[PDB]
């Protein structure tokens, strides 16, 4: 089963899919082909939880009926600069304006 | 796999499959691997990207099709983007 | 042009609503006039009696948005084989993002107020030009 994801760091957001049976480490290889940083310089998160390389995406809670094409699930991403890892930082999207009066 | 980068007015960088982004004839013309959108903020362009995924997944499928969700607060700006992007 | 054929051969059909909308079935009579039939709530089914060569289409009962039946615009009952009914699976189309935004905006703004919206004149026309069966019957010709 396919799961549909947004992989997010700072002001970067990757739209992609993967198998429920695929591993965290295999998702880092996907991020490597796009952002050119190797798996050992990546940390992946679900909310505040650091994800383990050998676990499947399904085991970590990304399932086909919660990670949907029209409403994809978020995976946090952090990079290692030099010796140590940065903290997880995901910039929020902009805020919608107030509803115009005719739409209230 | 070939990806492209779509940048919102507030500087958010959305990386999506090239095939997905070609849903828009406007974006095709802007590419021919990065496009800047000076009038589309991130709360709108994120939803645009989600539509591409939805469309590619459900076009030519007999599996029941769910409704594409759009919150009231973003509907007007999203309409304007869809009209510019012809999608 | 588009009208039911007066065959008089019965054909039993299941209208199956697999959309989240309230569905209005429309039969095109022998002069091509659209005749509305009772509505179907979301997810429900009805076993109905129609005829071979008769023509049907399906809309959202509240807004008249277009819906598909067995993946296409029109449904024509055929011969029942083994006394079994014909299934008419009614579903949402994949709407363009523009048409889906128009639907949502139409559901929030009364028609008198479309002109107060801060948009180009062409989008005001697009809103006012709401879905309608007659328009589509002309198109499909
Ligand atoms: C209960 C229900 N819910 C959603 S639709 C529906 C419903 C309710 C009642 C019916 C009864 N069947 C009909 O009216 C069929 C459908 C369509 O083929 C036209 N029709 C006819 O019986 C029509 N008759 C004919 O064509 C006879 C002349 O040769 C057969 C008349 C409306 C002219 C009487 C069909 C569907």
């Amino acid at each position: 089963m396919d799961v549909f994801l947004m992989i997010r760091r700072h002001k970067t957001t990757i739209f992609t899919d993967a198998k429920e049976s695929s591993t965290v480490f295999e998702l880092k290889r996907i991020v490597e082909g796009i952002l050119k940083r190797p798996p050992d310089e990546q940390r992946l998160y679900k909310d505040d939880q650091l994800l383990d390389d050998g676990k499947t995406l399904g085991e970590c809670g990304f399932t086909s009926q919660t990670a949907r094409p029209q409403a994809p699930a978020t995976v946090g991403l952090a990079f290692r600069a030099d010796d140590t890892f940065e903290a997880l930082c995901i910039e929020p999207f902009s805020s919608p304006p107030e509803l115009p009066d005719v739409m209230k | 796999m070939m990806y492209v980068k779509l940048i919102s007015s507030d500087g958010h960088e959305f990386i999506v499959k090239r095939e997905h982004a070609l849903t828009s004839g406007t974006i095709k013309a802007m590419l021919s691997n990065e496009v800047n959108f000076r009038e589309i903020p991130s709360h709108v362009l994120s939803k645009v990207c989600m539509y591409f995924t939805y469309k590619v997944r459900y076009t030519n499928s007999s599996t029941e099709i769910p409704e594409f969700p759009i919150a009231p607060e973003i509907a007007l700006e999203l309409l304007m983007a869809a009209n510019f992007l012809d999608c | 042009v588009l009208r039911s054929v007066n065959s008089r051969e019965p054909s039993q059909v299941i209208f199956c609503n697999r959309s989240p909308r309230v569905v209005l079935p429309v039969w095109l009579n022998f002069d091509g006039e659209p005749q509305p039939y009772p509505t179907l709530p979301p997810g429900t089914g009805r076993r109905i009696h129609s005829y071979r060569g008769h023509l049907w289409l399906f809309r959202d009962a509240g807004t008249h948005d277009g819906l598909l039946v067995n993946q296409t615009e029109l449904f024509v009952p055929s011969l029942n084989v083994d006394g079994q009914p014909i299934f008419a699976n009614i579903t949402l189309p994949v709407y363009t993002l523009k048409e889906r935004c128009l639907q949502v905006v139409r559901s929030l703004v009364k028609p008198e107020n479309y002109r107060r919206l801060d948009i180009v004149r062409s989008l005001y026309e697009d809103l006012e030009d709401h879905p309608n069966v007659q328009k589509d019957l002309e198109r499909l010709t």
